[PDB]
């Protein structure tokens, strides 16, 4: 309980802060100008997307397995 | 030597193991063999020569209770059979129930990979699928592993036992016929029709979508030119087994004349007392191509070869009339009915 | 519960031995060399 | 169509075919067939180990307290003795036997049915597949082969769902139960039974 | 019967007069054998369907266990009622022999199924079978029940529990094949009798056998008072 | 296949005695590393074979085990003992010198042939019988040799595992030690 109790505490507090700002990004970026929605955030859309973090571990490691956490070449514009 | 049969299911189903019982008792000569069935099916076992007595155990429930389930065992045991033969496709818990019967050859049907494939080591001769579709096949694996299979015994003996031979005896000939006949129209000159809706006329255990019933306005279309003319001029039976105290009320095939009776699976003798049938896929079918008495059998398509093997019975007297749609209720009525007018 | 447990618990008790009479009625029978060999078997491991 | 949130809507790709379709993901996890493929058998694994789990946590400690027998507590369990058990050697005895079933299993979903031909005899049958991944009913796994393979499946599985999923909770009770009151969880119960207004995780706090 | 006698008499011969110091390995070693003996040869016996089988099962492969159950437990205070059981066992067992030899030579048959209806054609012979059967199943007024109850009294009375036990039931067990055999003589269902019982001239030696072997399976159960006098004086 | 339900890697199509699908490494990718391996293999199985008994039934007598076996190299006026006999030779430059000199003329033998099949079959002078006559027969009987090999080698393991975790004992000591109660001496105590 000195450190590594509160040490797994953060990990997954940060990966919840991680994850939840991932989805968000992925789930504006299919729109006309991502530029706006992020400036100016879209409250209903980050509250259904802010208890997905509850289950961050669950879900990213399915995603590490079915590889798309990751790109491989495809960097810039696209 | 004892034989027990273990046939499953209702009627259509079950009336069709007679040349099984025949091969059996033509077989071994005087064997005593009983048979086991559901209550809907002991009911045909009533007209034949070769059972001692039937019984009625095996809808092939779930649960059932473990009172009746010792006690059947309790009676299939304490008779001591000697070669328990079965169908409805034992897998490994029903295997059991013909292993604890201690006879000395168990032979039955089983599951090719459904519903635990498995069909045990405790069993002898277990064999092809499962729904049982084709008539007159059938069992088709029991009349070759019956024939010739030991011994000096001639060579396959007599080859698939004469097809359905159900006897009728006289008194039930005579005297419920009669009451039933000449409750309304009555002269042994009349044609039976037996496909109207779906309670448990027969249903075939097989047929599935089609022969279930006709919407009863072709049976109204072909009933109107049946009496017209002195070929009959009797015929109006519409022979509904069903709860047709249900159905008479509404009989479109106008209820002037058309009448109607309540039957167990007895009708054989009521069709021996016609002057021919007219009826769908279904115990109407065999039970009359059984005698000489020719039928018109009006099934969905092509699936004579499956339902009806002896296309010529008498004389090709026994006609079938498909239909291209596929489906039973659409028909050339009209070339239907100028088959019929014939007999 | 009480056709589907206790009358259950009083045949099973009743049905298992008709099940088991059989089963280990079925193993062997006959074949004099099988006779030999299970005789054996027990002569062997007895001597321990 | 009796979700668990009346008014809402269920989610589109919980159709109901699954048993026990009640609509319920909202997190969003399922909403990839791979992903949930390999999730049903979860549910059906735990709520099965859930299942057993909670009688042996239960019935255990009705019989020591009523005074049939005596065994302690499931939370006094794990250091039990009797004689010739190291601790050691039972976890590595199961993890072997386990680790032989749990894969034997694991290689079924990953390859239908590649897991019953084999040179190994007299068993090689049955350790097919009951058809539906689940449930691997066999003439061996089903010894009173009594399934029919579809019918039931959605009117039985249904009460196996059910049953698990409430099972799966209860389990959790207990492990909180025994983590807040000290006691076995029938005391919890006779706790609270004696005086309900005043036995309750607000005076356990 | 007489392999066995001759067995069980060379046997406590063979182990109680070298075997001084062996008692605690073989004492347990014979258990061994009674615990199986009582148990495999009743299960088969259920099933069977022959009548010389099912004999063979039951009155052989278990009815050798409660002879043994006092060779185990013996510290001279059980010969006795292994010799009164020896007694009881010769007799209950050749009078239903002789029953069956008789029957078998008047039909032609063995197996169970066939004697149905006994009772009616000819009730002497199903009476003379029925009782000695009763008796094998070891029932109050009967000898089997004094002799297996004396086995047991002293075998209870030298601390072994778990072969007692084992015994009683057993013995119960037991019970069920002989029930059914007696179940099918009484019937009177003309239509079930096979085409065996129904062609019987019911009508000696054989006659003679049976019926003074039939009596002794009764009667010394209630009169073995003299028989237990002269048993006890057995030292070897 | 060694692991029923999974593809076998496109490389190991039988083809070869004793072999069951079981590159997880890909380390035979290459069939110049493919053969090579192999050899190795054979070898690894063959000195193996030979090293188990030797290892077992000196202990079997009243002969040391195999690590006092080696024990006189390390004081310096070391004598060997076979059968217990003080052999003359026994000390470490002595059989050291014949070691090597032996060991790598006849393993140089082995450098210089090229086969390269015979690099793991040579028979012949080593097949003084001729069990090579039926194919068949021979090629079984690489099998025999390979899984008996690939058994050697993993007994070789278990009896060096033991010493480090039982330093100074026998593997018929460690097995007599299980013997006494299997459920309180295992590998459980080690961890
Ligand atoms: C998988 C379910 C499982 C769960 C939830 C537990 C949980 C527990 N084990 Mg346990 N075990 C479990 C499986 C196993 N255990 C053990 C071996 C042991 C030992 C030796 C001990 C425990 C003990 C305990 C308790 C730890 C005390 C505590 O947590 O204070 C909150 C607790 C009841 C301890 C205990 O019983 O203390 C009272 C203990 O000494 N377990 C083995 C064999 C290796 C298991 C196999 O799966
Ligand atoms: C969703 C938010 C998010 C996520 C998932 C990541 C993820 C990552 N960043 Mg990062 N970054 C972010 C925002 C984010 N960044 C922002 C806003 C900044 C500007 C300050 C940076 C500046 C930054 C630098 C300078 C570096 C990274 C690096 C990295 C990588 C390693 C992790 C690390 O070092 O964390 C770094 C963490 C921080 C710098 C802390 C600031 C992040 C803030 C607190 C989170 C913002 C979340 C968002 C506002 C919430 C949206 C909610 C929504 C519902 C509205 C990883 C790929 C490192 C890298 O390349 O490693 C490979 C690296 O060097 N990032
Ligand atoms: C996942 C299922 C599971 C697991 C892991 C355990 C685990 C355990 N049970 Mg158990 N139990 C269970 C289900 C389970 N139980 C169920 C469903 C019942 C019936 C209600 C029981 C009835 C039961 C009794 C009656 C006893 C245990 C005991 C025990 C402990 C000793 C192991 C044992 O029984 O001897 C080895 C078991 C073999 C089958 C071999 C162990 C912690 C014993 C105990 O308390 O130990 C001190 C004990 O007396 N259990
Ligand atoms: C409760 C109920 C209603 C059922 C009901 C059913 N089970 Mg199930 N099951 C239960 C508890 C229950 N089980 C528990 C506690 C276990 C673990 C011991 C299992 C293990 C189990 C297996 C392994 C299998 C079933 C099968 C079946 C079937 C039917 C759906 C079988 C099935 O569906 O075969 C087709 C099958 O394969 N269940
Ligand atoms: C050093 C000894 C050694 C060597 C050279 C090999 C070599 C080989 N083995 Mg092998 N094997 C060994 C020990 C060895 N094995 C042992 C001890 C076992 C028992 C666990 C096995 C069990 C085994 C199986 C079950 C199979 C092989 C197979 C193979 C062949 C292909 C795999 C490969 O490239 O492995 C190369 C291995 C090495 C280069 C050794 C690396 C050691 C690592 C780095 C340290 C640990 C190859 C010729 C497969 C085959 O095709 O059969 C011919 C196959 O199916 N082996
Ligand atoms: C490559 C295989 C191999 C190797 C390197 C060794 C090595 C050794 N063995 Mg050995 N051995 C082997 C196989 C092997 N063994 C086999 C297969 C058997 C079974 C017949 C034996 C049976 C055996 C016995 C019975 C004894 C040894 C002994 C010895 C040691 C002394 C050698 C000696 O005195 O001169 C070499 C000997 C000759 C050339 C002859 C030495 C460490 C001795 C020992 O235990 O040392 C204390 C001893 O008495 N060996
Ligand atoms: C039980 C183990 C065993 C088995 C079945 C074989 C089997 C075989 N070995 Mg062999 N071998 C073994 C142990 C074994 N070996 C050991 C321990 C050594 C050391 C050798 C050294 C050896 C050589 C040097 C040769 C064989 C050869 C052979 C083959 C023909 C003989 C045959 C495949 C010969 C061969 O390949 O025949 C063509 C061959 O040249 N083996
Ligand atoms: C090759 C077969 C083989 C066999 C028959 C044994 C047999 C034995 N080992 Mg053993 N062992 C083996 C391989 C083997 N080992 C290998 C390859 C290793 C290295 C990982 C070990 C490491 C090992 C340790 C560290 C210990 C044993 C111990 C033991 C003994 C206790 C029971 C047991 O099996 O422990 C279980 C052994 C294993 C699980 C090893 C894996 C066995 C696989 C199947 C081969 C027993 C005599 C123990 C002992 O001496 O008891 C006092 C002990 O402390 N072994
Ligand atoms: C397996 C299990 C318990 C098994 C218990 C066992 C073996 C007990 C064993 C023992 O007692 C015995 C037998 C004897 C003792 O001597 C030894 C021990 C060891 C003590 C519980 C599972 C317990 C599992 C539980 C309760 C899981 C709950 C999951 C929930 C609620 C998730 C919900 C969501 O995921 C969905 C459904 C959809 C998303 O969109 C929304 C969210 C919310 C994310
Ligand atoms: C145990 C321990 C330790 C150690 C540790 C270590 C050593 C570690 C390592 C580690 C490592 C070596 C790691 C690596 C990594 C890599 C990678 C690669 C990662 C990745 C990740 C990711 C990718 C993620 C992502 C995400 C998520 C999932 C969440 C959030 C969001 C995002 C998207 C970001 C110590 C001593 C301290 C102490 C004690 C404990």
């Amino acid at each position: 309980g000195e450190f590594i109790t509160p040490g797994v505490l953060f990990l997954y507090i940060a990966g919840w802060i991680g994850w939840v700002g991932r989805s968000y990004l992925i789930a504006v970026s299919g729109e006309k100008k991502p530029a706006m929605r992020e400036i100016i955030i879209d409250v209903e859309l980050a509250a259904r997307i802010i208890p997905r973090g509850f289950i961050w571990p669950v879900a990213a490691y399915r995603e590490l397995i079915n590889g798309d956490l990751v790109v491989d070449d495809a960097d810039i514009g696209y | 030597r004892r034989v027990c049969c273990v046939v499953s299911g209702g009627v259509y189903e079950n009336v069709l193991f007679f040349p099984v019982v025949q091969m059996l008792k033509d077989r071994y000569p005087g064997v005593l063999v009983d048979v086991v069935a559901s209550a809907r099916g002991k009911q045909v076992y009533e007209m034949c020569k070769n059972v001692r007595y039937a019984n009625v155990y095996d809808p092939d429930d779930e649960w059932p209770e473990p009172a009746e389930y010792t006690h059947q065992l309790g009676v299939m045991k304490n008779r001591y059979y000697d070669m328990v033969l079965s169908t409805k496709l034992a897998g490994t818990g029903h295997a059991l129930f013909l292993f604890m019967s201690s006879a000395r050859e168990k032979v039955g049907y089983v599951y090719p990979n459904v519903n635990g494939a498995g069909a045990g080591l405790f069993l002898t001769e277990m064999f092809k699928p499962a729904t049982t579709n084709l008539a007159d096949g059938g069992y088709n694996m029991y009349q070759d592993m019956l024939e010739w299979l030991g011994r000096p015994a001639k060579g396959v003996p007599q080859q698939p036992i004469p097809p359905l031979r159900v006897s009728i005896s006289k008194k039930l000939r005579a005297v419920v016929e009669d009451k039933y006949n000449r409750a309304g129209v009555e002269k042994g000159k009349y044609v039976v029709i037996h496909g109207i809706e779906s309670d448990s006329v027969a249903n075939m255990k097989s047929r599935g979508d089609d022969d279930c019933l006709l919407p009863l306005e072709l049976w109204a279309e072909i009933a109107k030119e049946i009496s017209s003319g002195g070929n009959g001029l009797r015929p109006l039976f519409v022979m509904p087994h069903e709860r047709h105290r249900e159905e008479i009320e509404e009989i479109v095939g106008e209820e002037t004349a058309y009448l109607f009776i309540t039957t167990p699976g007895q009708l054989t003798c009521l069709i021996n007392d016609s002057a021919g049938v007219v009826a769908t896929n279904t115990a109407a079918v065999q039970l009359a191509n059984a005698r000489d008495k020719p039928c018109v059998a009006l099934f969905s398509s092509k699936e004579k070869a499956r339902l009806f093997l002896p296309y010529v019975e008498e004389r090709k007297s026994c006609t079938v009339v498909a239909s291209a749609t596929g489906k039973l209720a659409g028909i050339d009525i009209e070339a239907v009915k100028k088959a019929v007018k014939d007999l | 519960f009480d056709k589907g447990v206790i009358d259950g618990i009083t045949n099973g008790v009743g049905l298992a031995s008709f099940c088991i009479g059989e089963e280990i009625k079925y193993v062997g029978g006959g074949r004099i060399s099988s006779y030999l060999f299970f005789f054996l078997c027990y002569v062997s491991v007895f001597l321990f | 169509r009796a979700t668990w949130l009346p008014g809402l809507d269920p989610p589109a790709y919980l159709d109901g075919t699954l048993p026990g379709d009640y609509g319920f993901d909202p997190l969003g996890l399922g909403e990839q067939p791979e992903d949930l493929k390999w999730y049903v058998q979860a549910e059906l694994v735990h709520c099965r180990f859930a299942m057993a789990g909670v009688a042996g946590i239960l019935g255990t400690d009705l019989i020591r307290v009523s005074g049939i027998g005596n065994l302690p507590v499931w939370f006094e369990a794990g250091a039990t003795k009797f004689d010739f058990a190291n601790t050691t050697a039972l976890f590595f005895v199961q993890l072997l036997l386990m680790g032989f079933v749990e894969t034997k299993r694991y290689m079924d979903f990953v390859s239908p049915g590649s897991q019953a031909k084999e040179g190994t005899f007299l068993g090689i049958e049955a350790s097919l597949e009951g058809l539906q991944p689940g449930y691997p009913g066999g003439p061996l796994f089903n010894p009173m082969g009594l399934a029919k393979d579809i019918e039931n499946a959605n009117e039985v599985k249904l009460k196996e769902i059910k049953n698990g999923r409430l099972a799966m909770v209860a389990m959790l009770g207990f492990i909180v139960q025994a983590s807040v009151t000290h006691a076995g969880p029938i005391d919890n119960l006779l706790t609270h039974l004696s005086d309900p207004f005043n036995k309750n995780i607000i005076h356990a706090l | 019967v007489t392999s066995k006698v001759a067995a069980s008499a060379s046997a406590t011969r063979i182990l109680d007069i070298p075997f001084y110091f062996s008692s605690n390995e073989w004492h347990l070693l014979l258990e061994i054998l009674a615990i199986l003996s009582m148990i495999l040869g009743n299960l088969l016996a259920i099933t069977q369907t022959s009548m010389k089988r099912m004999l063979a099962y039951s009155s052989i492969g278990q009815i050798g266990y409660v002879i043994i159950g006092i060779i185990v437990g013996d510290s001279n205070d059980g010969y006795a009622s292994m010799i009164t059981y020896m007694l009881f066992y010769i007799s209950m067992n050749l009078g239903t022999f002789a029953c069956i030899v008789l029957f078998g030579l008047r039909t032609g048959t063995d197996n169970i199924r066939d004697y149905a209806g006994l009772y009616m054609k000819d009730p002497f012979l199903a009476l003379s079978l029925a009782l000695c059967l009763l008796s094998l199943g070891g029932l109050p007024p009967l000898a089997g029940f004094f002799g297996k109850l004396y086995l047991f009294w002293c075998g209870w009375q030298a601390g072994l529990y778990f072969l007692v036990s084992i015994g009683l039931l057993t013995s119960v067990l037991s019970i069920y094949y002989y029930l059914k055999i007696i179940k099918l003589l009484m019937t009177g269902r003309n239509q079930e009798i096979t085409p065996y019982v129904r062609n019987y001239r019911r009508s000696n030696s054989i006659e003679l056998s049976m019926t003074v072997c039939v009596i002794a399976s009764t009667i010394p159960g209630i009169s073995m008072n003299p028989i237990l006098a002269i048993a006890q004086d057995t030292l070897f | 296949e060694w692991f029923p339900g999974q593809p076998r890697p496109a490389h190991l199509d039988g083809s070869s005695p004793g072999d069951f699908g079981f590159d997880p490494l890909g380390l035979a990718t290459v069939p110049e590393n493919f053969e090579r391996f192999k050899e190795s293999e054979i070898y690894h199985c063959r000195w193996a074979m030979l090293c188990v008994p030797g290892v077992l039934v000196p202990e079997a007598l009243g002969l040391g085990n195999w690590v006092k076996a080696q024990e006189w190299a390390a004081l310096p006026d070391g004598q060997a003992t076979y059968l217990g006999n003080p052999v003359p030779w026994g000390n470490l430059p002595t059989i050291l010198a014949i070691e090597f000199l032996a060991i790598a003329f006849a393993e140089q033998q082995r450098t210089m042939e090229k086969d390269p099949e015979k690099k793991k079959y040579p028979g012949g002078a080593f097949d003084p019988l001729g069990f090579s006559k039926d194919p068949a027969k021979f090629e079984e009987l690489k099998l025999k040799e390979i899984k008996n090999g690939r058994l050697a080698m993993l007994a070789f393991v278990g009896f060096c595992v033991q010493q480090s975790a039982y330093p100074g004992t026998g593997p018929l000591e460690n097995l007599a030690t299980h013997l006494a109660d299997p459920w309180h001496n295992n590998i459980g105590d080690i961890v």
